[PDB]
């Protein structure tokens, strides 16, 4: 749960970020960061090298379309279990995705966001994104069996 | 950072399993998919039931595994030296599911050795355990 | 979220559980396998050896408290966040412990069982005091 | 293991920190405590609130400590081996935390270091946090 305060500090921030450029950036730095979550995107191509994994394309679309959904669970802080309750079941019975995943992904973005807005990722409004990224990480967690 | 005291209680403790290495694995993999369903993510379309063969067959090869990192435990990172690079760059499982296994491998030989699972054996294998899955997640990055 | 079948073989393990003994045993295997959990427990006296630890007074007559929130929680089944409303802040207000430790506790409480039962210990029935002993640490973490 | 790109980066990470190294200690400080609440049962009567000379206090030990280390990177467990017994023995803090500061750690430098936070220079400071982590919770037990 997210105080209004919170909640209004984390929406703001998000009105100055580009789901698409961000989205990939997250995703790339993800997998070159923690190189074992590559395990999933065998067909993407190449990515060893970092400025491969920055240089897919196909890293990229994937990265708008995660960041996209999550996107949509900002609007939606106060029921992210039930937002993301399709895809936690998409990513469990079909991708078979580990959850840690997500807990990484997570520490990324925080990191994206610190590196994209400096001083303006102040340490309140990164305690208030810490808990976002968790319940988002939870979320997705909660429909595994 | 493994003591004398706890290489003595590992290979003691592991020397009373013997033959029953392959039972033992199979039943600390069933306790760890049950415990933690997560890490079924790592096994799809296996057969995970109870007695599953599918089951039975992996938990030997675990076992051997950890049969050669006993009698090799002065040289751990050149015994488990093709099984490091195969779940670093093959399986490329998180290193957080190796502390599931561990803690299931602990309640297994628990559960099993009421005589020799001691608190001093207990810790001495907790960090065995814990040295073993630092290798296997060594040459992740 | 626990079944029936789940809350039913857990209880009954429990019957015939000592929470004395239980919990002398738990805290001090806790204190051997894990030492740098002593921090919060220096004016229990002598901690350098396991047998010192497992044979010291003070543990044994405390084990059957720190287990109390385990014997609660098999009580308010889920619903633990109200459940735990005091006692952690006795543990954070006033003692400051890391609620990592709780965690610890339940990992080796899970061990203990599991030396005290044998093969009475199933691999369902640990599954379900997983559930336990994360839904307890969750909760008593939760007020930090 | 930390490789020669890793030390090449992580040294230039930290090269372009240099006097900023004691303010961004404190910075790295007050962002665990208050995304992590659970890190201040560590420091029971330091003042925490924004300005307090304890936190910069601190702040600047922990870099002065990181800034050794970079300079020891061949040869950290040496560098680090005083440090490992305070927070072994006298301490005793626990390894989860140190995961905490690490990846505060990380928040502060991409915050301040908008063109040198490269993905590989990304990678590189996180092994190296853990191998600081990793030493400094080796003397546990
Ligand atoms: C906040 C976290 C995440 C969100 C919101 C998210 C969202 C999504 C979405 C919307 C899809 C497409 C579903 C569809 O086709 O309808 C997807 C697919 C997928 N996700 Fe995620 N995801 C997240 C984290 C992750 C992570 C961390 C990984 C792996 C490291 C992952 C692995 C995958 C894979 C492999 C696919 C299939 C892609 C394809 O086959 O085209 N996801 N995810
Ligand atoms: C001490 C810890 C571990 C040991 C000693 C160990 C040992 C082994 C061994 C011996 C194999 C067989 C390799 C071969 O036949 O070529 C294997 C394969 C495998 N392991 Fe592990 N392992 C450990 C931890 C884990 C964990 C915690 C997981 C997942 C949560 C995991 C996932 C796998 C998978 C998916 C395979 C491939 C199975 C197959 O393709 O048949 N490992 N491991
Ligand atoms: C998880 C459930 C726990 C429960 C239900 C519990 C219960 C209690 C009780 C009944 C007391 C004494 C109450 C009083 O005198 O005011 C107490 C105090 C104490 N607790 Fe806990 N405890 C738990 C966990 C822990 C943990 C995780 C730690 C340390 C990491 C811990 C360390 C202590 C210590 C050192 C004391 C003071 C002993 C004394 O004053 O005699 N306990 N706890
Ligand atoms: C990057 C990893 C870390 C480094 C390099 C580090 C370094 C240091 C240094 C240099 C000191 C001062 C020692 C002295 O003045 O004698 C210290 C003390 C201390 N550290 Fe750490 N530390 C790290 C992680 C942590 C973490 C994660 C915690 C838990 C929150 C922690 C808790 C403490 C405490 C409580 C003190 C004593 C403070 C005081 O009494 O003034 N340390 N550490």
């Amino acid at each position: 749960h997210l105080t209004p305060a919170e909640k209004s500090a984390v929406t703001a921030l998000w009105g100055k970020v580009n789901v698409d450029e961000v989205g990939g950036e997250a995703l790339g730095r993800l997998l070159v960061v923690y190189p074992w979550t590559q395990r999933f995107f065998e067909s993407f191509g190449d990515l060893s090298t970092p400025d491969a994994v920055m240089g897919n394309p196909k890293v990229k679309a994937h990265g708008k379309k995660v960041l996209g959904a999550f996107s949509d669970g900002l609007a939606h802080l106060d029921n992210l279990k039930g937002t993301f309750a399709t895809l936690s079941e998409l990513h469990c019975d079909k991708l078979h995705v580990d959850p840690e995943n997500f807990r990484l992904l997570g520490n990324v973005l925080v990191c994206v966001l610190a590196h994209h807005f400096g001083k303006e990722f102040t340490p309140p409004v990164q305690a208030a994104y810490q808990k976002v990224v968790a319940g988002v990480a939870n979320a997705l967690a909660h429909k595994y069996h | 950072v493994l003591s004398p005291a706890d290489k003595t209680n590992v290979k003691a403790a592991w020397g009373k399993v013997g033959a029953h290495a392959g039972e033992y694995g199979a039943e600390a993999l069933e306790r760890m998919f049950l415990s933690f369903p997560t890490t079924k993510t790592y096994f799809p379309h296996f057969d995970l039931s109870h007695g599953s063969a599918q089951v039975k067959g992996h938990g030997k090869k675990v076992a051997d595994a950890l049969t050669n990192a006993v009698a090799h435990v002065d040289d751990m990172p050149n015994a488990l030296s093709a099984l490091s690079d195969l779940h670093a760059h093959k399986l490329r499982v998180d290193p957080v599911n190796f502390k599931l296994l561990s803690h299931c491998l602990l309640v297994t030989l628990a559960a099993h050795l009421p005589a020799e699972f001691t608190p001093a054996v207990h810790a001495s294998l907790d960090k065995f355990l814990a040295s073993v899955s630092t290798v296997l997640t060594s040459k992740y990055r």
